[PDB]
């Protein structure tokens, strides 16, 4: 298991998580999706 | 695991290449960009140098036109509104004059002389474009072979755009400069002349779509598997033929019972991808101008139940 | 405005010369086009309408 | 016959099963196992075609159909004229589908080179199976599968395309579509790219992958290089597959009314919903 | 500066030719506006 | 303006003239095309019904 | 105020120029077909309505 | 507090003017268009109102 | 000196067959416009 | 600093021709928008 | 200094920037002013 | 124990524990936030009649 | 204490870009909460207390 | 408290710089339209109802 | 990974756990008294 | 010390954390003290 | 600490300077939150 697929599979739990959150919090599924795609793609670019 | 060259797991960087000159006119190359990682990580990761000749900085202009006006036009279609703008920017359009028009210039602005304006830029900008690369391959000595695969693409185009609504009679049949606009056109145009799935020239463009897409996936898949024998440096494989051309062309003999060449594939690819609109540009031109009811014509020409 | 002359040493006149041309041109098929649009100023169906045309 | 530089190639081994039982050529065709098995699922298959032909009462090549099942029968068994033939039919097509993509590993192993070849069928055999088996069987009839006519099957496309209006506005559709684009886009230009290096203007030298790199940095004012333009059309047809195949699995299980609806969502976002002005306000 | 080098005699020369020519085109262009507004004013 | 020759100096003239010639044949053509798309000066048109034809 | 030489001393004269006279025309047209769209200054349906011309 | 001058030793003014530009360009289209986009502020069809142009 | 590798009496010559037929190609233009507008005039 | 390879005189001299400039495009901007405004005013 | 700029010159290129950053704020300022004079906003 | 910092990778063991704490806290708040009887707004709301 | 050692494995700069992420996204999180309730809504609070709407 | 400033030690400079200028703008935006959308506190809807312009 | 490394990496672990599970309990009790769940 | 950071190294930037932690904390709990006594949510 | 190569005096003049930097932006907030309040407070 390389670091960049650590990394991927963290940035999907990662993104499933915060983007419940915050469709739960931002009162729509789009808000939730967006924040965690973008701090998911924010988290797996960056490398280790 | 094993190795499968899909991505390189190694990057290395150096000079920046400023490219050739058999007969380049140096004055109007740019020069060479910033270098992208992460797109390097999937091919090279230098940008530019880009070269701006006549017909460049003519298409660029007309280009820059043709989607300022359909952008303007969106934002009258707002209300001048950037949260409208943001919100409907997918169904706005730039629509055609309607049909009791015609072919006349003499339609008002808001009522489709704005997308006649735009159609002007837009023309203007892709056969300048058509003349760039074709001008640019004669710089560097190279055969045309991508301004003739450019100009099958152009073709659909002009058909789409151009040449039917002329023979048409209306402006009314082109298609509009929108996002659903233009899907919706599609579903209609197939609609209104009775199942375009039984337009025999669409029938055969979705044969070579399907085509390009199969050729594409083999050779891929081809060149992968043997880029452990240097197989990506096709042009030297012509050349020179190493074991990467013979074992390609292998394979395939031993599969389907003829093969290519290193140099033969890349025609057969060309002319599988241009016959796509080739096919598709004949399929749309006889719509309506020869057959208004394809699916009556697929039953009177076998193709179809009685 | 006795000065203007040395852009000629800073811009290629090639360039500069192919821009204007096709500047000029873009923008004279454009105003063609909008005063055709207007039906108050289309000069061929104002005749049209004047001596009594199709 | 062999090509002239054939046969120091033709050597034993790379057989998954056997190993000397099927380890020959006929004429150029390498005979495996998988040679044997995919021979005789396709012969099968062709002649039961033409026998369902002639049970159908038609020989234009055009007109013959071989119909899945009813949806009375949901996912279970059915007579050969009903839907029996077209069931045959689809477990020999999916075992010759598999014995090519398994006599093509043989070559590969034969041959020394990687198995990106029978991958990348395996996709093409997914979306097949996605059409015949995973989408049939999440919505629980054969009858929702295809006919084997050649233009049947197009009348298969385009009733379930308009079950749910215009098919146009499913996302993950118009994701393969534009996969499918750019892929038929990047293998023109491939092909032109190549065939202009390796034939110049006129009677003079051939160009060097710097050459081609050089006339596209000054069309595009990028290139992608010799390895990532193959790179990039393995993933844009695999991946145009995998999201047809998506799109076809989201179809009538998930989405079940008209797809132009789902770009509402969009446009109702509270902060510009009930905006006045605009295309939907 | 000097991108070109061209000797000040020669931009001085271009320049003059080109605003001879940008001369005639401006006049030609204001003498069809003044037809055009006798023929239909728009003001 | 007796000095406009000197342009040839500039530009070259093989590229001058076959862009002229693209641009000439443009040009007529969609004049030609404006006037038969208006009714008033569609000849053929006219030509039918003057002709008392159609 | 009088300083503002120095800008070029960093900034590529031709870019710059290029940049700023396609900013410029972009915002003019812009501007004249906002004003087009407003009919309250619409000047060829001013002058239109103003003589009569429909 | 008069002593930023070093930020031009951490950001080059090569990008930094660029990006001033754009961002108050885009920020004045942008509040300009918000303007336009309400009724009680859009300048034209004030004056009309005023002027009585409808 | 230039950019075409031209010399000035070339350009000359050039200049003046090239004006030759660009005048004779505007009076036959001029010739055509006259006799439209007098067949079906568009003022 | 000194990016592009201007000088401080170059600058200078470039800087005071396209102010020039600036000022010939804002005193006819300046005109045209008196003449529309008293034409149509929008205040 | 991560462009090549000295104290003295970093100095003259902040002077310079913020006269201009002043003059733009001047004139918005006047802007501002008209405007809210021509159809105050609160 | 002992070899779990040994087998297993440091710092994929912290961020995985850090990130899954993190979720797993952040879901339960949700859970509760959900319900009327541990929905602590709601019930000061209703308690204090500021609703 | 003894939790200077988290200080000698993992790198400070990728902490503190974690922790300033997390906490505007935290901080986000409990603002929206709060607005997303009615009871808390301090603007609507202000609205209805001022008679504004 | 003090040794806050090694953390310039620690982080870049010129990415922090830009991380904090595209984060600080956007959050300005942010609460800027959160504050728009209520009729509450869109302060051209208050100006206009009191000022009675639409 | 040397035991001595592991092991000490581990007591600090256990002792931040220990301090992190304190802090919960006394919430979990905290909670409870504002309201009983069972 | 794998990362680079002695043990100087590691105390410095753990108390350097630590007092802008509690930094913050004072900042927090003199936010929800506040918040409190505006409306209490217990 | 390094991972910049900066040195002691070099973070305390930067790390100063922007600080003088989030003073002022801090105080115009203030100011502006102040002149909100008065002209409608949200409390
Ligand atoms: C309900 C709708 C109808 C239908 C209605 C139509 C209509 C109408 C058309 C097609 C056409 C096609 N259809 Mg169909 N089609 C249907 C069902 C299908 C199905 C299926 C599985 O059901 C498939 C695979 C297809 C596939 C196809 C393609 C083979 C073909 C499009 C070729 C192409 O790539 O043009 C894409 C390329 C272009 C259009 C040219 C673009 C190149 C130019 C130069 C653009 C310049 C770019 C510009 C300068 C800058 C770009 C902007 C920037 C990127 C922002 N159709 C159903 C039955 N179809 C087209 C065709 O030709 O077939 C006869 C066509 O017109
Ligand atoms: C009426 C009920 C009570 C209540 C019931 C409970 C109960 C029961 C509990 C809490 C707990 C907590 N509550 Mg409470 N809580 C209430 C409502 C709230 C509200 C609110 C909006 O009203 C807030 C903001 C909070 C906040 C909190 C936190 C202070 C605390 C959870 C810590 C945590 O999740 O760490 C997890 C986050 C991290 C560890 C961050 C680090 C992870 C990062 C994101 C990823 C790892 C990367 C990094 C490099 C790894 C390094 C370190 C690793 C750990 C190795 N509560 C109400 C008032 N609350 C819990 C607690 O007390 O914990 C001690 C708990 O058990
Ligand atoms: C064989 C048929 C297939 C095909 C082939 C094909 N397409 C082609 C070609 C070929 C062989 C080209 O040679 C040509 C090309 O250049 O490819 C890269 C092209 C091309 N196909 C394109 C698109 C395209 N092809 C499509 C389809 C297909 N093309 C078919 C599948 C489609 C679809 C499916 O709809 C699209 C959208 C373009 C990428 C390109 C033609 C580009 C062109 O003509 O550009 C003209 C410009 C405009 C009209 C607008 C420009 C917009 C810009 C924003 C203007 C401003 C630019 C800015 C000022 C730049 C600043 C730069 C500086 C900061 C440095
Ligand atoms: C996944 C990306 C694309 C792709 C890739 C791909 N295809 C491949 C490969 C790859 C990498 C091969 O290696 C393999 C090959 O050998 O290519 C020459 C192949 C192949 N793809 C083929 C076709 C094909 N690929 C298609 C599509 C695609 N292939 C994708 C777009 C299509 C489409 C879109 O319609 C077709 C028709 C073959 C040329 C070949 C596999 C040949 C094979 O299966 O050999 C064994 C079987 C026979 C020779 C005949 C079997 C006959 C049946 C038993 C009876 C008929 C059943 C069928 C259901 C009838 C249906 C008829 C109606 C639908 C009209
Ligand atoms: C750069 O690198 C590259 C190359 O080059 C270097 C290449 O080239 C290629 C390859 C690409 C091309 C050549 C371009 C053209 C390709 C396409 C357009 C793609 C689509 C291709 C086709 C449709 C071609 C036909 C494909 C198929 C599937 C037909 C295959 C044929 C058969 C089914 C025969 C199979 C036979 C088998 C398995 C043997 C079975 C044997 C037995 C059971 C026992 C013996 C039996 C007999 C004696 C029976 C009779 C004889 C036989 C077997 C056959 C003859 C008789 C028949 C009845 C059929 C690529 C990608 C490349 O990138
Ligand atoms: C929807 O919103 C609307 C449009 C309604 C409102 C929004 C409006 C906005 C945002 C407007 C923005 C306006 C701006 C930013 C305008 C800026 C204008 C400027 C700076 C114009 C400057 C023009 C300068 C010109 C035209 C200079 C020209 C110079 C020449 C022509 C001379 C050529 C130069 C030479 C010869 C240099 C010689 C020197 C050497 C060394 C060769
Ligand atoms: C949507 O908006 C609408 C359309 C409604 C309104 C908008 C209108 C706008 C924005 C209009 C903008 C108009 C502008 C900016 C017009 C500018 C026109 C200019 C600058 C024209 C310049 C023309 C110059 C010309 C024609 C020069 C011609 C010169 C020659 C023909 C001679 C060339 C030969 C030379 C110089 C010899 C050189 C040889 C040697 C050896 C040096
Ligand atoms: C629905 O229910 C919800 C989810 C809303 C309720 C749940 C809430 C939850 C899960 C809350 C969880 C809260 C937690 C775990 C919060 C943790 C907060 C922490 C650990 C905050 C720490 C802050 C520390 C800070 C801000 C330190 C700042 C440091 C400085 C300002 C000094 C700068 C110097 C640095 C960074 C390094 C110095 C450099 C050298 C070389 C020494
Ligand atoms: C969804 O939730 C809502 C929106 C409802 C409410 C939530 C709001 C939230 C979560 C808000 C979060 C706000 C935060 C975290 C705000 C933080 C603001 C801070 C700390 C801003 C700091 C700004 C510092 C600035 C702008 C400093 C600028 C510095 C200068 C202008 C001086 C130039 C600097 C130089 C020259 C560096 C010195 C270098 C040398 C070499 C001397
Ligand atoms: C903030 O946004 C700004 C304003 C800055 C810019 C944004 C602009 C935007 C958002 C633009 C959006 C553009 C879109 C979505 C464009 C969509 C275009 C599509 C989907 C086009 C699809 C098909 C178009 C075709 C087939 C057009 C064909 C046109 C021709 C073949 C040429 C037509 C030529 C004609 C009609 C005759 C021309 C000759 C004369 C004399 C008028
Ligand atoms: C994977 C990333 C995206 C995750 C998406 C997962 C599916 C959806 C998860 C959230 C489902 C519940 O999320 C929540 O649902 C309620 C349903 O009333 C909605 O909330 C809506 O109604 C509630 C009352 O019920 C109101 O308080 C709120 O103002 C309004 O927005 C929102 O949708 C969201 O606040
Ligand atoms: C290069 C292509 C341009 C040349 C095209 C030549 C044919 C042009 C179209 C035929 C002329 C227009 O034909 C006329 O159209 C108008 C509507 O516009 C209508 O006029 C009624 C009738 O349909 C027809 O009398
Ligand atoms: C490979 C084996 C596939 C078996 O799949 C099955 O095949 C038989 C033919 O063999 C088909 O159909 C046949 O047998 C079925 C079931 O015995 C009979 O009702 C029917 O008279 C006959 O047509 C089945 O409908 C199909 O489900």
């Amino acid at each position: 298991v390389s670091e960049f697929a650590f990394r991927l599979m963290m940035a999907a739990v990662i993104f499933v998580g915060v983007g419940i959150m915050f469709a739960f919090a931002g009162g729509h599924w789009f808000v939730g999706l967006v924040v965690g795609g973008l701090v998911a793609a924010f988290f797996a670019a960056t490398p280790n | 695991a094993e190795y499968q060259n899909i991505f390189t797991q190694v990057q290395v960087r150096g000079p920046a290449d400023l490219g050739m000159t058999e007969d380049v006119n140096l004055a109007n190359r740019s020069g060479v960009g910033p270098f992208s990682t992460l797109l390097g990580w999937f091919g090279n990761a230098q940008l530019g140098p880009i070269y701006l000749g006549s017909l460049g900085v003519l298409s660029l202009f007309s280009g820059l036109m043709w989607f300022f006006t359909i952008g303007i036009w969106f934002w009258y279609q707002a209300g001048w509104n950037p949260a409208v703008f943001l919100r409907d920017l997918f169904f706005f359009s730039l629509e055609p004059p309607a049909p009791e028009y015609g072919l006349s210039f003499a339609a008002p602005l808001k009522e489709g002389g704005l997308w006649l304006i735009a159609s002007f830029f837009m023309f203007v900008a892709v056969w300048s474009w058509w003349g760039r690369t074709y001008l640019r391959a004669q710089a560097l000595g190279m055969g045309k072979h991508t301004a003739w695969a450019f100009l099958s693409a152009i073709w659909l185009w002009m058909v789409l755009g151009f040449i039917r609504p002329i023979l048409m009679g209306s402006w009314s049949e082109a298609v509009p400069y929108g996002i659903f606009s233009h899907l919706d056109w599609t579903n209609n145009f197939s609609l209104v002349h009775g199942n375009l799935f039984y337009n025999p020239f669409h029938g055969l463009s979705i044969a070579f779509l399907y085509g390009s897409a199969l050729l594409f996936a083999m050779h891929g898949a081809t060149i992968l598997a043997v880029s452990r024998f240097g197989g990506e440096r096709e042009l030297e494989q012509i050349a020179d033929r190493g074991t990467a051309a013979e074992r390609a062309a292998l394979f395939w003999r031993w599969t389907m019972g003829f093969n290519a060449t290193m140099e033969g594939i890349h025609r057969w690819a060309i002319w599988m991808a241009v016959l796509v609109t080739l096919t598709g540009g004949i399929g749309i031109l006889l719509s309506g101008t020869v057959v208004d009811n394809w699916y009556v014509w697929g039953q009177n020409h076998g193709m179809a139940p009685l | 405005m006795s000065k203007f002359y040395k852009i000629w040493m800073i811009f290629d006149p090639r360039r500069v010369f192919v821009a204007q041309g096709v500047f000029l041109f873009l923008l004279a098929v454009m105003i063609h086009l909008i005063l055709l649009s207007t039906p108050s100023y289309n000069w061929l169906e104002i005749s049209a309408a004047k001596y009594n045309r199709v | 016959a062999l090509l002239s530089f054939e046969r120091k190639y033709r050597v034993p081994g790379g057989t998954l099963v056997g190993g000397n039982l099927f380890d020959f050529w006929v004429g150029p065709f390498y005979v495996g196992f998988f040679g044997v098995a995919t021979f005789f699922f396709a012969a099968l298959g062709i002649i039961l075609i033409a026998w369902s032909a002639v049970l159908q009462g038609t020989w234009n090549p055009q007109l013959i159909s071989v119909y899945p099942p009813a949806l009375e029968y949901g996912l279970g068994g059915a007579p050969l004229a009903k839907g029996g033939l077209w069931q045959i039919i689809t477990i020999c097509a999916t075992g010759a589908f598999v014995s090519w993509a398994l006599r093509e590993v043989e070559i590969c192993r034969k041959l020394g080179i990687g198995y990106h070849i029978p991958f990348a069928f395996a996709f093409a055999i997914l979306a097949y199976l996605t059409l015949v088996l995973f989408r049939p069987v999440m919505m629980g009839a054969w009858g929702y599968a295809f006919p084997y006519g050649i233009w049947t099957h197009l009348d298969w496309v385009s009733n379930t395309g308009y079950t749910y209006g215009n098919f146009h506005y499913n996302p993950a559709h118009m994701i393969a579509i534009t996969f499918f684009f750019t892929n038929a886009l990047a293998l023109a230009l491939h092909g032109a790219l190549v065939l202009s290096a390796a034939n110049p203007e006129k009677g003079k030298e051939m160009r060097t992958p710097d050459h081609e790199d050089t006339f596209f940095r000054d069309l595009v004012g990028y290139s992608i290089g010799t390895l990532g333009i193959h790179r990039l059309g393995l993933l844009l047809s695999l991946s145009a597959v995998f999201f047809s195949a998506l799109c076809m699995i989201i179809t009538g299980t998930i989405w079940f009314d008209q797809w132009v609806d789902w770009w509402q969502w969009w446009v109702k976002l509270p902060w510009w919903a009930n905006i006045p002005g605009g295309i939907n306000g | 500066l000097g991108y070109t080098g061209l000797t000040d005699e020669q931009a001085q020369e271009l320049h003059s030719v080109y605003m001879s020519g940008l001369w005639l085109f401006s006049a030609v262009a204001i003498v069809a506006h003044l037809a055009v507004y006798i023929w239909r004013p728009w003001f």
